């Protein structure tokens, strides 16, 4: 009589790798590298803003595409390829740092800066910024000499941050197509804009000249920004070519920002995003997108690594 | 006709990982060992709990897919990202190769423990045949076989008969 | 009343990691095995020497706690730092789980080596009881027990008596 | 008769983690992650300079808080939160790079640049830089027109680095509160400062205008620097608004620089520092401060990871 | 004069990693075991295939050896490079220590397997001497020794004679 | 009679490290850290360009040392320490990013930009750029006023990228020794160069002034660049001090670039390079150079780490 000890085996074994062998068969195994993508932005449980044609930096200056987002609030901010920060052509200086500040901001709450003016026009407008006809950035004012060619008075305007959070302050410098145009708008002579806080000082001289027409226009407005500390003051001194802020921005809280080309889906939950969707997974690794962001499995180069969940498979 | 783990595994053992297969006057039969089976599964579950983890660390974009960052900083970022990727790809390959080696050795070790336990229960009443079975030198009916499986076989009861049969 | 390592460890063994516990007419006693104990301690000490290392690499500040660096470079620095932290946190957790698994297996393996050695000294004069002990089939007084412990037990001397007693 | 083999066990076991189990009890274990901080800067064996109210960049220009450190020598440099680089308001351009150069410098040795002047005043002074009354940066000269509103002669000054090491050269540009003040100091008309070496040329135009009062003053002096190679010459050309160097700086050797809020302790030795103290440890990991510097255990997120130093604990 | 693996290795075994050494009336002789030898070599070759890998990832210069980059970016690059170097140096030391421990334990475990296989072939006809040898309790000439080596030894043929000699 | 099981051993054992022991002897072992260098650039199977006295950035502008490489093609580009980008003194701005773009380029194909001029001279030349006497950068034109001191007309020139690949556009700014010389060359008054595409705008002001002689000359020409997208236009507006491009560059494909001080060897193949040669190895680690590039073993600090390829060595 006899008794034998044994272990199970299957005919359908699965190959894995060990320290000493490639492709040893085990009874069972499981994937460690995530390849399955959901082609949507799984936004359940999160206040989500889909910026559409509004570029993220445009929420601060307010071209017409951004009119609905001037004071937006969100946990999750989505930028889109069609998004433009601008109506009158130009760009933000140090733009990516500011995008990175705004992506995590929770959104922005705007506050009037209280500037008023005398001896000048305030109504500069352009057909590039269309609302009910020619208009401009909602949050800014294109300051002009009182009449064509007239002299633009030397001016100083100051704003203090009364709040307990740093204020985001933005202004513009207008680079006319020619010295002729710059004279028409602001009066002849050398133009200078200075901007100072207790921790920041910089000077700006417009530089007129021709550049390629963008939206039929060859001028440019470049935007500059700073963070103004609680209790600190910012002072602007200028005699023209200045695009003045009407309001400051305060950051609301916390958010995450992504860039994406797929639709939002408020019915699925997720925390790991890339431009093509959402990686929903508990696996420790992923091979979908090395730039994925949020709380993500780690990106690896290999498409598959099988972890044995059973013994060596030894069939007869 | 009947053989143990040294030759191969048993495709017919579907109730467990490890088991007993016997042959006596009442025929052949097979039963899973619940304890060794569970001990192996628990160690695999323990591995899975450790390896199926999520990082809690949040990362943000430092790059821009629509409007390319300045080339100097972009190249530093890409060099750093590719170096980090090399590290994680290496760690992942190693983790899995090292864990699969350990999983395989651990499963074999649970088989050896069961075998060694049964050897010690049987004392001088059986001999090893070299395939993972014991030739039992007394009549061992279905109750007796059950007593070996559930660890209540009393070698003293059969020793006289068995030792005589071994000569 | 007396049992070995298959049941449990001995709280009363305070002079070593491994030992012998005997029972004969002169009573019960326990002594540490110095060699196996020292072999295990030396392997743990070897681990500690390797793991209690200092880096010799000096690192410097690339950041500023009083006057914040420019935001773009600051976010690159922090993304890089947090990636490096993830790497080290993962290596530390793995290092310890892997080393503790090995420490535990290595200690059990020294226990098995000692046991196997005594089994081979005793040859045909003893049988395993299944708790980590040997039933010795001849009178084995304190001097005989000491000869087992210090590896001079000569099985031939007792074999005639023992083999007869095993039948 | 019988003999048993066994191993030790204890009633006070310690839990550790393995590849297959959380919380298995072992006979003994030891910590691998350092948590214990010494709330002092352990400076034994190192020439240590505690800058106090002197900001590190101030050692180069010499506001009154820095008078004792104009030529300091050290192995370990400590910056403090109360440290200011400045007396008359302003700041250094490219400041952090320069801090990083000075933290590892071993200190600085100053050398006279040899400039002398005629046709101008050299004695510009301010109540913001207090010594025996109104004064100025020790290493610089505030050059003025000979009398209020007089014309400032066009000037050129050159210095050659005779040494075998690069010279740190610093200068300033003064941005007056108004074009009226700029005229009082330096005479009316356009002001220009040009600075050239064999590898560097740049132009600076002061930009007068109102800035918020810092220390009761609305002007700013901003500081610029360059590294002048052995045997090369730096040439300054200017007609006002120029804060001239009196001396160049040469780096002495090697040091480490930290930022801290706790006291120095010359009786304890250590090599790993952070703002809250010294991490004295041989453990391979630490959970105290991810920005610790010197020769440090590596920063991990976990507070504790126990390394088994004994066998499995199997009591009865 | 003759002894096995428990005492030490054999400098004279040059045809293999493991082998058999015998002593009988016709003298002493030593032959390699091809199977166990090859099983070990194949496991080492499997390691080497995994560890002698090339990265396929191409890296470029981000730095300049003739004309130094700007200091702030240079310091970030150097911090990042030194941190990466710390990670690789640590991984390389651990990889080799871990693999060497496994290589050693694996080579011993192939020895034990062969020994255990021979034990089981010999059944009741031999006893362990404790040095890694079997005292065979019947005459075993060169053809018998060969049948042990090639796994065709039939213990039934000698059992009667051997069991009697063991008493 | 008896039979023994045993294993081999050797008298020449090799020491290695394990988790529990330093220096345990094994029967055989192999090196895991590469230390062997080949002191050549192993270029077999690769179109290799050894730039010699030509600096990589010079291939774009064309000083005389670079005349043979104006449209080079390669898989492997080697820069040398004697390489200079320049003939007239100056340098490229943002130089390292551009080097990085060129090193991977496959080389460059040049295309005429089609600018023509009236009312000015186009023949600016210098003894620093020697061909058959005084000459200039092959790919650029030193634009001057029609006659000494005459006014330099305000000018605009535009180029559109018709190709499917980004165009590399380069231009120069001339910083004269003095405002006198700047007047002689370009007429008196403020000089301004503006450069605009749809994604770029920047202004440049020359800064004349005295500085040290380099090659007997105190003037400087500094070079700037941008990447012009397919179908986009760049426009230059300027009234002097402008060194105009004659041609644009398009990148050819893919390459790798290195910096090296050893000879090329077309008979050995390799893929990991550093300044001192070629690391030919399949080992996973190397201790030769932490800045090696291509497809390399990873750099480690240790000189040696032995991997056991045999069992423990247990001699008698
Ligand atoms: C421990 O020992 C052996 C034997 O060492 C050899 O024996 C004597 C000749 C000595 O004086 C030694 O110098 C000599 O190495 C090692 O194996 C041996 O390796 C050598 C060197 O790599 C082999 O030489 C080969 O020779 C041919 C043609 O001459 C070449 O084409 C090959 O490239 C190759 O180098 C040699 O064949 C081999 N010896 C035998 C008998 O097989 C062993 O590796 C060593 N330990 C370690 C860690 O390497
Ligand atoms: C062969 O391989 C795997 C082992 O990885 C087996 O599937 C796994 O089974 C476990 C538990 O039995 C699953 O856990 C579950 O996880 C969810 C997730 O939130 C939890 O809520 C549940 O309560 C549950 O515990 C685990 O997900 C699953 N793994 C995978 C990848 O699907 C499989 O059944 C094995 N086959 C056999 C025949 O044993
Ligand atoms: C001691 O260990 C060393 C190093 O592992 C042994 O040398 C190695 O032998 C292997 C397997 O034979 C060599 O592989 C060969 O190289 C290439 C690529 O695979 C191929 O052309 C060959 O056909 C073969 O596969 C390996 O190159 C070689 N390594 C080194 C560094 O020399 C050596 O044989 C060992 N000595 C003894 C006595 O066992
Ligand atoms: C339990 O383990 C610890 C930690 O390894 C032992 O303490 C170490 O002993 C070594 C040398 O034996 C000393 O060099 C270290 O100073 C100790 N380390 C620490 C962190 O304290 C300790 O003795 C062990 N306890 C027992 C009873 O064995
Ligand atoms: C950085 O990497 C991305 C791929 O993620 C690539 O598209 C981009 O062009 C790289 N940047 C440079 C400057 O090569
Ligand atoms: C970088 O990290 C620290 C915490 O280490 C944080 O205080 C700082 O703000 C971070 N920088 C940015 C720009 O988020
Ligand atoms: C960066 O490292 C290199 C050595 O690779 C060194 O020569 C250089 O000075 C370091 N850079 C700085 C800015 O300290
Ligand atoms: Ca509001
Ligand atoms: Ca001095
Ligand atoms: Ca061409």
């Amino acid at each position: 009589d006899k008794i034998c000890l044994g272990h199970h085996a299957v005919s359908n074994g699965t190959k894995v790798n060990t320290l000493t062998e490639r492709g040893v068969e085990v009874v069972n195994a499981t994937e460690t590298v995530e390849r399955t993508n959901i082609p949507r932005i799984c936004s359940k449980g999160k206040r989500t803003v889909d910026l559409g044609q509004c570029g993220l930096l445009g929420t601060i200056t307010g071209p017409p595409q951004c009119d609905q987002f001037l004071e937006f609030s969100a946990d999750l901010i989505i930028e889109r390829r069609e998004g433009s920060d601008v109506c009158y052509p130009g760009k933000f200086v140090n733009e990516e740092a500011l995008r990175q500040i705004l992506r995590e901001s929770g959104g922005i709450d705007k506050e009037a800066m209280g500037f008023t003016y005398s001896g000048i026009r305030t109504n500069g407008a352009t057909s590039a910024c269309r609302r009910s006809g020619s208009s401009f950035y909602a949050e800014m004012k294109w300051l002009l000499s009182n009449t064509d060619n007239a002299a633009f008075p030397q001016m100083t305007k100051s704003y203090k941050n009364t709040r307990k959070s740093p204020a985001l302050i933005v202004w513009g410098i207008h680079h006319s197509v020619s010295t002729a145009e710059q004279t028409k708008l602001y009066g002849s002579g050398n133009k200078l804009v200075t901007v100072g806080s207790s921790n920041y000082q910089q000077s700006f001289v417009p530089s007129p000249g021709a550049r390629p027409q963008v939206n039929g226009l060859s001028g440019r407005i470049d935007f500059h920004w700073l963070m103004l500390n609680p209790n600190d003051t910012v002072t602007f001194s200028f005699n023209g070519a200045f695009i003045a802020p009407d309001r400051a921005s305060f950051l609301r809280g916390k958010s995450m920002g992504i860039q994406s080309g797929v639709q939002v889906d408020a019915n699925c939950e997720g925390d790991c995003y890339h431009s093509g969707g959402t990686i929903i997974s508990n696996l420790p690794f992923q091979n979908i997108d090395s730039r994925a962001v949020g709380k993500c499995p780690r990106y690896v180069k290999q498409r598959s690594l099988l972890l044995a969940t059973g013994m060596k498979n030894v069939p007869e | 006709a009947i053989a143990g783990f040294i030759e191969n595994g048993w495709e017919g053992l579907i109730d467990g990982w490890y088991g007993f297969r016997h042959q006596n006057a009442q025929g052949e039969g097979t039963a899973a060992d619940y304890k060794s089976t569970q001990s192996a599964i628990d160690q695999i579950t323990g591995k899975l709990n450790r390896l199926i983890e999520k990082t809690n660390q949040q990362f943000e974009l430092i790059d821009n897919e629509f409007n390319e960052v300045e080339k100097q900083i972009g190249n530093v970022i890409n060099w750093t990202r590719d170096s980090i990727t090399e590290v994680w790809s290496y760690n992942a390959e190693l983790l899995v190769a090292m864990e699969n080696q350990h999983t395989i050795d651990l499963a074999d070790s649970e088989m050896d423990k069961l075998y060694e336990r049964v050897k010690r229960q049987l004392r001088e009443n059986a001999e090893e045949d070299g395939t993972g079975c014991f030739e039992i030198f007394h009549k061992c009916d279905d109750d007796c076989m059950a007593s070996i499986r559930n660890n209540t076989y009393d070698h003293s009861k059969y020793r006289e008969e068995a030792m005589q049969n071994r000569i």
